């Protein structure tokens, strides 16, 4: 078959700033003149939509800061002006032979200025705790670069391997992240400890925020 | 406007054989030019599997060829991908799609939402719903976090919405993680003034197709 091969296969780029996807096709997907290259944009969730198809001809609907070239073996998916709701992957896709095939995508983040993360701590609910395990919860909401660190302390005991964390695909609202962390503990070990604790890192951060509760009091 | 909508995902046991429907609104089947089978894997892109045109002719992808038909019901506007002697490797979503009648045909402008298939030994489990307590109080009476707990549940997916869809700003819905028990996690967080707190209602929308489950759990301070 057609292998398409998409460079980069990842990339990051500031607000507003010029963005080019390549797609190499390992044959022509030339045919009498016209160029059956097609590129897809899908976000977080949705369906792939259709940008470009015929290699250079914007779909109905499309910003026009999208635009396509190339022929041959040899495309180009141009953004004029990168937009925080172009978050996405890009796939090109060819159309002149099957099986149909696409390249293996490029994920395009926005670059954003630096933001700290707001931090937030929920203890295990009562109704929970019946069925014999209790669910620590830490938030972090809404911060830029994606890295952070979360260290879980437990009467100032530093928690390692009972915990596991999530975070959201890049948010096209305001190009930030935000990020899960759970602990978990048995009932019986959560009713033997008193004080839980969240410590959070991030470059936003002057020094690490932590938030806390007494398992007892409030 | 044209609408594909998708049916008959979820769990699938090893050797055994799925049956998707993709129901069209606002538009005749008979009037696309093809209409298709895409499928979407982890690390796999997107792959074509099959398609079926206005004459009936129908198309299949050779890495699945043989276990696999597509067909059309013109009757009920809808179109039907069956598959049989399924494998791990068949885990996906599938998504239907309508080819063109233009520049040689072969592109999708018209896609269904996707609906997802798990092949798996494991049987369906429904999710425990734990409401996550804002505050105690707030901080300087300022913004405020709440959220849901879907703790739990097998396979993929659950869907978590807040206030019946009419809250959507500031939700944060996480991708699920998988446990060691072999079962799925997920929390819902939504950030909210606190000055809102006593005189708002916040209740989180979960469902869980799979297991037939579905729960509104309201939020409120502990």
């Amino acid at each position: 078959d057609i292998q398409l091969t998409q460079s980069p296969s990842s990339l990051s780029a500031s607000v507003g700033d010029r963005v080019t996807i390549t797609c190499r096709a390992s044959q022509s997907v030339d045919y009498d003149g016209d160029s059956y290259m097609n590129w897809y944009q899908q976000k977080p969730g949705k369906a792939p939509k259709l940008l470009i198809y015929a290699a250079s001809y914007l779909e109905s609907g499309v910003p026009s800061r999208f635009s396509g070239s190339g022929s041959g073996t040899d495309f180009t998916l141009t953004i004029s002006s990168l937009q925080p709701e172009d978050f996405a992957t890009y796939y090109c896709q060819q159309s002149h032979e099957d099986p149909y095939t696409f390249g293996q995508g490029t994920k395009v983040e926005i670059k954003r200025t630096v933001a700290a993360p707001s931090v937030f701590i929920f203890p295990p609910s009562d109704e929970q705790l019946k069925s014999g395990t209790a669910s620590v919860v830490c938030l972090l909401n809404n911060f830029y670069p994606r890295e952070a660190k979360v260290q879980w302390k437990v009467d100032n005991a530093l928690q390692s391997g009972n915990s596991q964390e999530s975070v959201t695909e890049q948010d096209s609202k305001d190009s930030t992240y935000s990020l899960s962390s759970t602990l978990t503990l048995s009932k019986a070990d959560y009713e033997k400890h008193k004080v839980y604790a969240c410590e959070v890192t991030h470059q936003g951060l002057s020094s690490p925020v932590t938030k806390s509760f007494n398992r007892g009091e409030c | 406007e044209v609408q594909l909508v998708e049916s008959g995902g979820g769990l699938v046991q090893p050797g055994g054989s799925l049956r998707l429907s993709c129901a069209v609104s606002g538009y005749s089947i008979t009037s696309g030019y093809s209409w298709n089978w895409i499928r979407q894997a982890p690390g796999k892109g997107l792959e074509w599997v099959a398609s079926i045109t206005y004459d009936g002719s129908t198309n299949y992808n050779p890495s699945v060829k043989g276990r696999i038909t597509i067909s059309r019901d013109d009757s009920k506007n809808t179109f039907y991908l069956q598959m049989n002697s399924l494998r791990a490797e068949d885990t996906a979503v599938y998504y239907c799609a309508r080819g063109s009648h233009y520049f040689g045909h072969w592109h999708f402008a018209v896609w269904g939402q996707g609906t997802l298939v798990t092949v798996s030994s494991a049987s369906t489990k429904g999710p425990s719903v734990f409401p996550l307590a804002p505050s105690s109080k707030s901080t300087s009476g300022g913004t405020a976090a709440l959220g849901c707990l879907v703790k739990d549940y097998f396979p993929e997916p659950v869907t978590v919405s807040w206030n019946s869809g009419a809250l959507t700003s500031g939700v944060h819905t996480f991708p699920a993680v998988l446990q060691s028990s072999g079962l799925y996690s997920l929390s819902s967080v939504v950030t909210v003034p606190s000055s809102s707190l006593g005189t708002q209602t916040y209740i989180c929308n979960v469902n869980h197709k799979p297991s037939n489950t579905k729960v509104d759990k309201k939020v409120e301070p502990k």
